[PDB]
């Protein structure tokens, strides 16, 4: 599932569309993406 | 950042002793090169990375953007 | 005059120590320019196995994506070579890994908080804070169910710090392993230290005796000066026991009573270990590699 | 039988006819077999000189020339050189086996 | 290119006459005979036997000749025209070693022939060859037979009739 990370009281909380961009544990505005499981590669060099 | 795992100029391995000097001077109390002298100290083309790093992950890890508080 | 049959009768290997990890052995007679290419043989060309490709599905921590997969490609793992084979670079990603030339691995640690109470000895304050190397685990593909279940494939220190965690992280991997050369990256070098050193030899041309005897101990290491009195004033112990500091050429006394040389065919060999393989079996290693590379000229015909 | 023809070549712009003056380039090398090869070479009497020399150390390749009195070609010195020192590989470890043991 | 194409064509060509095979090997050994006066002698000097690359491609194609049309060659008795077991055996023997620097395949037919048709006895020669043994680009003229047989299953029904196979 797609969520995100409330910067201010460390709580993920996802967005759907015509949403505030806010936190709703906290009242908070500056918010930042997480990541799940993906495949990158890399060379051990 | 953390410990090296391999000599750069020799080679051996060194991600292994890191850890001994507290308790050689809590559990073995002793001066600093009495200390530095025991476990297995022994080539100062590599003794370095006991006197020279720094371990700075430690002040890294207080900025966890994961945890409340 | 110069015949293979008089290299025999004075070629002599004193093998004055030999340990599980760091072997020293002496060598007689024998030139420099083979004696160099076993130490060049041993720390490039003796292939070992090496972590290659990382694969992170998750990697949440604070150490960061590119530096941990260059710390797992530095894991000295305990497994002999010939088991795997090479890799061939001539054919695709799905092709490029069998059950015959990669060993597998995977690692995977979430930390969470502990209750415990304070000040906090960061082990007992979170679960899994330290990433050990011994958390590292050999998983099975293909054939692999007998053919390592007597030796599943440990790092050979198994206490290398791979990581620092904290709750909320996760590091979440799939590393592949190869066999290669030393020559292309500093990791799949089979040896700490591989060197030789060449023996030292100590002339003396006066009788040096008494109190200036006494001043000719201290002036080296302990255990290559012997005193007994004027009968028996200053023999050499050990020319091992010394190495080059010349802490007696820089004295009045004995600015010419005693001269420094060294004895030019006869080799101190060190071989230390990666961890994988006995130092003697590398140097059996390298004089086949290096009779591998004899023949291979040989067995090569000429066109234009 | 399939020949694996790169790892030689015997540089015809150096090499007279006479056989006894010729220049080899030899690939995926270095210093490691070149000073080893060459002090075999010059055991033998009728080689009048050898030497190695790498181009540059960025590709690897390696040149060695071989010239010798008549009597013997540059190619007949060579094999001479790589069938000793397969042998020296060998007295070599088997002086080396008999030292494992008595320990 | 011309000579070599003019060797792989008289061996592969069913209808020609059976004297217009004589004059080209005619011709073809008065030219390696008016070779002799100048060139043969001209060998020892500071130089190389790339030189002579006109040469040896002239007599690979005539021995390209004699490996597929030699019972042609055969007279009334056995004999030769102009004593082939003179003048390829002087030619197996001169001061070049033509039968070093032609081409491996064709020579190597040659010798595997005239152990069974008695003109020349040049395995020795070739098997006297092992120490000694610009070029890539001079080996690849001469293995370029332009008479190769029709790979293509269709147009070889019309040339079934003109032609000679490798039998």
């Amino acid at each position: 599932t797609l969520k995100y990370i409330c910067a201010e009281c460390s709580s993920k909380l996802s967005l759907s569309r015509t949403d505030a961009v806010r936190c709703k544990d906290c009242g908070h505005r500056i918010l930042l993406k997480a990541r799940t499981k993906r495949l990158v590669q890399f060379e051990a060099r | 950042m953390i410990v090296p795992v391999r000599c750069f100029s020799c080679g051996k391995v060194v991600g292994d002793k890191w850890e001994s000097y507290l308790n050689l001077l809590q559990e073995d109390e002793l001066d600093e090169g009495t200390a530095l002298s025991r476990l297995g100290l022994k080539r100062y083309c590599c003794r370095r990375m006991i006197l020279t790093h720094v371990d700075l992950i430690e002040k890294f890890l207080r900025y966890n953007p994961l945890e409340k508080r | 005059e110069w015949n293979v049959e008089k290299f025999k009768k004075d070629f002599e290997v004193n093998i004055s120590s030999l340990d599980a990890r760091e072997a020293n052995f002496d060598l007689i007679n024998i030139d420099t320019s083979i004696a160099n290419a076993f130490r060049r043989i041993m720390i490039s060309e003796v292939p070992s196995v090496a972590a290659e490709y990382v694969y992170f599905f998750n990697n949440t921590s604070v150490i960061q994506d590119e530096v941990l997969a260059h710390r797992i490609g530095l894991v000295p793992l305990k497994v002999d070579p010939d088991m795997l084979t090479w890799v061939d670079s001539n054919l695709p990603d799905d092709e490029k890994f069998t059950d015959e030339n990669t060993i597998v691995l995977s690692l995977n640690v979430k930390c969470t908080r502990n209750p415990d109470a304070p000040s906090t000895d960061p082990k007992e304050l979170y679960n899994n804070a330290h990433v050990y190397a011994r958390d590292l685990k050999f998983e099975p593909q293909g054939r692999q169910s007998t053919t390592f279940a007597d030796c599943p494939v440990v790092p050979a220190d198994p206490d290398i710090l791979l990581a620092k965690l904290r709750p909320g992280q996760e590091i979440s991997l799939k590393a592949h392993c190869i066999l290669g050369i030393g020559g292309d990256h500093a990791k799949f070098s089979p040896v700490s230290t591989a060197s030789y050193r060449l023996l030292p030899q100590i002339n003396i041309l006066q009788p040096i005796k008494g109190e200036s005897a006494r001043r000719f101990q201290k002036c080296f290491p302990p255990g290559v000066i012997g005193i007994d009195e004027g009968s028996d004033e200053a023999y050499v112990k050990d020319a091992r026991k010394d190495t080059v500091s010349r802490e007696v050429l820089r004295y009045e006394e004995f600015a010419d009573k005693v001269k420094l040389g060294r004895v030019r065919n006869h080799f101190i060999f060190n071989v230390e270990s990666a961890g994988a393989m006995t130092p003697e079996e590398i140097f059996f290693k390298s004089v086949r590699i290096l009779k591998n590379k004899a023949e291979y000229l040989k067995n090569c015909p000429i066109t234009q | 039988e399939e020949p694996d023809r790169e790892k030689i070549k015997l540089l015809t712009q150096a090499t007279s006819e006479d056989g006894t003056s010729a220049s080899f380039q030899i690939v995926e090398e270095d210093h490691t077999l070149g000073n080893a090869l060459r002090y075999v070479i010059m055991k033998n009497p009728d080689v009048e000189f050898c030497g190695y020399s790498i181009p540059h150390p960025s590709e690897n390749l390696l040149n060695i020339r071989i010239q010798t009195y008549g009597e013997t070609t540059a190619v007949d010195a060579l094999q001479k050189g790589l069938k000793d020192l397969m042998d020296l590989c060998d007295v070599v470890e088997s002086k080396f086996t008999e030292k494992i043991k008595s320990m | 290119k011309s000579l070599q194409y003019l060797g792989s064509y008289i061996a592969r060509a069913k209808k020609l006459s059976r004297t217009q095979i004589i004059f080209v090997a005619s011709y073809l050994t008065s030219w390696l005979n008016r070779y002799v006066i100048e060139r043969e002698e001209e060998v020892d000097q500071r130089g190389g036997m790339e030189r002579f690359k006109h040469f040896y491609a002239a007599f690979q194609a005539l021995c390209y000749i004699f490996c597929f049309r030699h019972n042609i060659f055969r007279d009334t008795d056995g004999n030769w025209e102009c004593e082939l077991d003179k003048f390829f055996q002087r030619m197996v023997i001169s001061k070049f070693n033509p039968l070093k620097f032609c081409n491996e395949n064709v020579m190597l037919m040659f010798a595997r022939i005239a152990q069974q048709e008695s003109v020349a006895y040049c395995f020795s020669i070739i098997e006297n060859n092992n120490n000694e043994r610009t070029r890539q680009q001079f080996i690849d003229l001469q293995s370029y037979f332009p008479y190769d047989p029709l790979f293509l299953k269709n147009y070889k029904i019309l040339m079934k009739e003109y032609y000679i196979e490798w039998s």
